[PDB]
């Protein structure tokens, strides 16, 4: 004849979190940048024998 | 599909709550709580 209880009381639980982060950084550029690709010498010749 | 239908979204306070209570006036709940807001950072214009 006994009866279930409508629900059961369940324990309550706390989550605390924690996320931390850091980033860092360098940049350097620098010098002289010159041609590395340059026009050469030419020849050319040329004749109308007849 | 496709590449209409128009739908609408709710913005604003929204608020669900669902209890069940005991013979000692303990609670078992479920709740929803929700605050939401238009942003113009982040609208698009289509």
């Amino acid at each position: 004849l006994a009866t279930p209880s409508p629900f059961d009381m369940e324990k309550m639980v706390w989550l605390d979190v924690n996320i931390l982060e850091i980033r860092k950084s360098v940049l350097e550029n620098f010098g002289v940048d010159w041609s590395k690709q340059i026009p050469g010498p030419f020849a050319a010749f040329g004749k109308d024998f007849v | 599909a496709a590449g209409q239908n128009v739908t609408y979204k709710d913005y604003g306070i929204k608020l669900e709550f669902e209890p069940r209570v005991d013979d000692d006036n303990n609670v078992s709940m479920r709740v929803l709580a929700d605050v939401s807001d238009i942003d113009p950072a982040t609208s698009v214009s289509l």
